[PDB]
């Protein structure tokens, strides 16, 4: 039920703190 | 204090009409507004009046700047008022009607001087009807107009 | 010969003849103008016919409905007399709604009454509902307890399954013959 | 005063069958088509005997009289689609009858119901009555969940089901009822909400319920 | 001729013959003038017909909207009295505007109403719906039940798809041939 | 020759008709003056047009507006009852000039309310719309649902181009041949 | 000549000839003095003319506008009911200045209203515009879609062009000769 | 009169056949002319018997025929394009029926449709009756999930669809289903809401939804 | 009284053409014309037999007649400027049938239309009718996505596109069916609040990357 | 015949609402195994209220007398 194909994050208005503890994983 | 003061302005319609203000041109307004006191302080009470303010700074907290919120502040005056007029609905019909009442009768016997004669029988008048329902109408719309909690929401907004 | 009831309304006079024929006795029917109607029946059965009347409770009370009791023409309406009379005629109109489904032939819903939680600080109760159903026979009626519980379920605010209580069955048998006159 | 005029102006969802006890039968399709017949025949107009016949009564009539003369029989289903000559449903893997006394079982149900001219007894598979009852709810992408046991299977259907797979699996059920019967198969449509409603639990053989974030209920191992 | 039923008006007389002819008896409905309509059958049609009335609970009694307990016609109407008065005008709005669709010839719509809200500072909740539907027979309705709950969806607030709920179903057969009168 | 209804006006009498006639059978329109029409058919077509008289609820009710709750000459009008009257009468506007496009015979479209968030101060939420209409058959009526998607977005203050469905269909087959007098 | 219709109005009759001499049938439009206008039509083509009734919801309800249910008669006016007769009137003078322009035979214009700006907090939103054309055939309507969108963009306070939204169409076939009439 | 007389003034959209069973059948094409027809024979204004009958409707009561003294057949739809010598569409993957029991299906299916002649039965392929399916599900760029089993497959569609896909999905299959019928292959549409509308996520192996900046949700694999 | 003074005094929007099975075919131009004929044979001032044939129905009558007889045919449009010798557009690049037996289909479609005289068969080509549907769609210049695939291919018109790109994509479209059908090509058009009208890209470390077509499109904040 | 209990001091004081008990009785027609029919009955009787349980419910049923169908006669003397 979650529609895409690839892999990646989609951001819609991100605060830079939750956007960047995302990339702490790769 | 928004039951208080519609019970304080409750009473001073019912002692403005039977007379006894016209030395401008009250105690008995002071007796209601007592009243409501003490039977809102029994049942809960003074449990509500806290929860409100605690409520506030879940709400409310400083370096936050929230403010009343206008837009339904303009309406306070009128929500009083149309709660003044229909608690004094019922005693203010049969006071007037006998007024005219005893006017026709003058209308009968021109020399009776009805309007000195109005202000003899009033007074007993108007607050014999207010005794039926003093006691089960009353003092359930003090527990029921108290302002609670949950609409603390609607009153105020944090600007940042 | 023998009278047994009179002054009957219509529809109180239609449920006397209807109970009878079902248990093997004829009786008749005639109108007494503003009188109303008026039920007899013959000599040999009028022992048995008096039976009948006392367990079946003839003559029906009229049905009583909550909005009754709660006129509209009092100049006062508090608001404990503005949601009795609102449910009131929501639990008319989800019943005479029910009639139009496949196969109900009668049904009677109830719900529940709340009207002392928004004087207090308290926060109102979940809402319970209730329902009853005669299906007409050669139905599976196993399968058709789940339609009921659906279509009731998000007519209302919030409920859950164990709130609804559907309890339904099979008509009787039919009763088409006549009684019979009993001959002397 | 012939009988196929009393009823109505379509002679064709009716059938009239000559018994042999001197007493016609008219067989219908449905209950709408019974009770049209029954009130023709209640008011009396037609001096001699006559009865209406169906599906579903005389499956459940001549089963009561079998559940006491022959218990413990495994069979699925009495089709009347050609009322002079019915088909039984015998099982196979469940039945340890002869081939001799099957012709007495066929001589005594010949004379309970009068129309029929002969009965054919027909050994249906016991596997393939579940593989295409499992293969159509499977079509259907519907949540089930199969239990095995002796003499009989069992598919139980939970959950918060939703609009179009309730009446979907509302007309594959009374498909499959018009076809096999519900002596062998049973199908359990239940609806309830999601259990225990709102409660965070640690789940498989040592369980416990969280009433509150600091309060702990341990009942059964979920 | 046993009369059954007499005083009955124009849209209470057409429903008593529609049911009567599905068991094989007719009727003959007699025009009185002020005094309404009265229906008689035959003396062995009689015992047959009074079965039928107390199943079928006959006559129908006249469909109940929200907007009768709350007349537009009062001096001051509170905001109580106000939004059951607007909800029941939109849901009588909504079952004529499915008319209009493909398919379709009868639908009922239910809305949940708020009640608590007008006297409470809090919150209203979201609303739910519920419908009924008959439609004309041989329809794929399998994929007939993606177009009105997505109608549905968005004629509100906000809404979602598990507090919609569609139960629907295709009408009975065709009744097309008379009944017979029956000669005895 | 048995009537079926009386009474009629003038609008409800060519809707009986015209569903009658869908069913092959006769119908005469008899006036009565001031007491309204009047409707007989035939001995033989007697039995149909009863059949069709329940199912499809006629004589037809008369479409209800919203503005038909919230009269104008009320002596005090709140400002929660002059918004109906003006959400009803945008609503109708552009039910009427939906019709002047190519090839749309009929249209319904439904706005959502929102009442309570104004008095609050709560910010108003958006606004959602649900639009029906049926199309003359031989267009292609998949490519023609994007332009009143695009008629009706910028009608308003801020819309989404998926908080509006447009359910829409193609016309009935024409019934040009009369349904032809039963021999006897 | 069997009657259809009766009671009509001048513009209500000059209607229902122009749709019916579309498909091919004629009609008498016979005068009644002060009842109105009546239309009378033949009895082969009674059938036809009938299915074309339902379709088309004939007779045509008069065109309503948003000032018509809050008139200016009343001694106060809220200013929510005084935007609303200011924005009612540009948009009808509007209309009359479009069919004026070279090449539109007719034309609606639809404006965002607002309402809870006059008490709620929020400074009022942009406006948002929706425009409907018809053009005589044989014009290149790719290129007037272009001219009118200008005309409409400085006639309120600050419109973009993406809240403007024009549909036109070229009009339809020409109706010229006589329907005939059938040889009886 | 004759029949073809006692019907409506178009004396095109009815074709009445002669039975074996000394009856008339008359051949409608929708649920619209046949209540018209059968409103003729209910009336009363004709001696003798006579039947209405239909596409759809036969092809219901001759297959509860056939699930009751042939079970475990593999067969899709009978056809009606010219009632008097119609085609049965049987299946070929899926049943091991020789030439010698062919005829007797073909001759006992002729006595219960006495207007017909004969039937022509041919063994359709079941490859392409999947493979026309899946092909025409991408013309109309729809999202699927395809689950084959064994004697079935099936074809679930889900997500938000907006209203152009609600249109072009029920114009084709309808136009599937009027050609094969619902005997092997049955379309499931479900439609649930978007949980991702203002949220931002992370999409991939390890994908979860931020319902909040401080809610993170981990679902099913 | 003949057939062609019943109709309209313009003789000319019509057409009749005689029959072979006795019967007399007249033949519209559009469908407000064919209400116009329809109501005359149906008020009855004719004596015989008429029919009436059109060019959107008469593409579907023998198209259901066809997708029986005929599966797995590749084809797109039949067109009928002269009624006495149709045309039938074929594939040739997916259709593997020989000469001998392509006039038994010749001969077979005659008998579904009395009317007609002889079907004249072509063979047209495959990618000349997806390149006349690509540059025509440039050359509007409109934002488009191909995609394609075996059997036929799509064209999807995704964005929030304003009134002229929606005129002039709606006006090629009808244009166009008229001439090859919607039997192979199938047009997408939809609305959808995007100011990126289809495209879709994400964005790392290089640039941008020009993401596969999916269904799924960012709502776009501006 | 059914009973409800009734509350009146809760509604005005700081004290919460008690639990709300039910009881019904039942005359049954002659020939039903009336020990199975008492279990509809409170699944019916619970979510027609508020907050009610399955312990303060109670059902006592009988089945009805035999019938009297004779005539009494008249007394000779």
């Amino acid at each position: 039920k979650i529609p895409v194909t690839g892999s990646g994050f989609v951001a819609k208005d991100d605060s830079l703190r939750t956007f960047f503890d995302a990339m702490a994983l790769q | 204090s928004w039951p208080f003061w519609v019970m304080h302005a409750l009473g001073c319609i019912i002692d403005n009409q039977r007379g006894a203000t016209l030395s401008s041109s009250s105690e008995m307004a002071n007796f209601l507004n007592m009243f409501a006191a003490v039977v809102y302080l029994q049942n809960g009470g003074l449990v509500t009046m806290v929860d409100v303010l605690n409520k506030s700074y879940q709400l409310c907290d400083p370096m936050n700047e929230c403010t009343p919120s206008l837009p339904p502040l303009l309406t306070f005056i009128n929500q009083v008022a149309q709660n003044a007029l229909v608690l004094a609905s019922p005693v203010v019909l049969v006071l007037l009607l006998s007024e005219v009442f005893l006017g026709l009768l003058s209308r009968f016997a021109p020399q009776m001087n009805a309007f000195a004669i109005s202000l003899t029988v009033k007074s007993g008048i108007a607050v014999l009807i207010m005794l039926l329902y003093f006691s089960p109408v009353l003092p359930d719309n003090v527990l029921r107009l108290s302002f609670q909690a949950t609409g603390l929401s609607s009153w105020f907004y944090e600007r940042g | 010969d023998k009278d047994l009831l009179k002054g009957l309304d219509q529809e109180q006079a239609n449920e006397v003849i209807a109970v009878l024929q079902m248990h093997n006795i004829e009786a008749n029917k005639i109108d007494s103008g503003k009188l109303g109607y008026s039920i007899t029946v013959a000599e040999p059965d009028f022992t048995a016919a008096v039976y009948w009347i006392k367990t079946y409770q003839l003559p029906p009370r009229p049905r009583v409905e909550i909005a009754q009791m709660f006129p509209a023409d009092s100049l006062v309406s508090s608001p404990r007399a503005e949601k009795a009379r609102l449910y009131s005629a929501i639990e008319q109109r989800l019943e005479q709604s029910l009639q139009t489904m496949e196969g109900v032939l009668s049904a009677r819903v109830h719900i529940s009454y709340d009207i002392d939680a928004g004087e207090n600080g308290r926060p109102p109760k979940p809402v319970h509902l209730s329902a009853l159903a005669v299906y007409e026979r050669g139905s599976p009626l196993a399968h058709q307890i789940s339609d009921i519980k659906r279509f009731l379920k998000n007519s209302f605010a919030d409920v859950d399954y164990d709130n609804i209580s559907v309890v339904l069955s099979e008509r009787s048998d039919a009763q088409l013959q006549a009684p019979g006159t009993p001959v002397k | 005063a012939e009988l196929d005029s009393l009823l109505g102006q379509e002679k064709e969802r009716f059938q009239v069958l000559p018994g042999r006890d001197k007493m016609l039968y008219v067989a219908a399709q449905n209950e709408r088509d019974t009770l049209w017949a029954r009130q023709v025949l209640a008011r009396g107009d037609y001096d001699k005997n006559a009865r209406v016949i169906n599906e579903n009564e005389e499956n459940k009539r001549i089963s009561i009289w079998l559940d006491t003369y022959y218990p413990q029989l495994a069979y699925y289903r009495i089709h009347f689609d050609e009322p002079r000559k019915p088909v039984f449903w015998l099982s196979r893997q469940r039945n340890t009858m002869s081939k001799k006394e099957l012709e007495v079982l066929s001589q005594k149900l010949r004379a309970l119901m009068p129309y029929a001219d002969s009965v054919n007894i027909t050994l249906m598979d016991d596997v393939t009555a579940a593989g295409q009852a499992e293969a159509g709810l499977k079509q259907q992408a519907l949540p089930y969940s199969r239990r095995n046991h002796k003499g009989g299977v069992t598919f139980v259907i939970q959950g918060a089901l939703d609009d179009v797979e309730i009446l979907r699996a509302r007309q594959f059920v009374d498909s499959y009822y018009r076809t096999w019967g519900g002596r062998y198969v049973q199908f359990a449509i239940e609806l309830k909400d999601d259990w225990l409603k709102g409660r965070s639990f640690q789940y498989g053989a040592e369980g416990y319920i969280k009433m509150s974030p600091g309060h702990w209920y341990f009942p059964s191992p979920l």
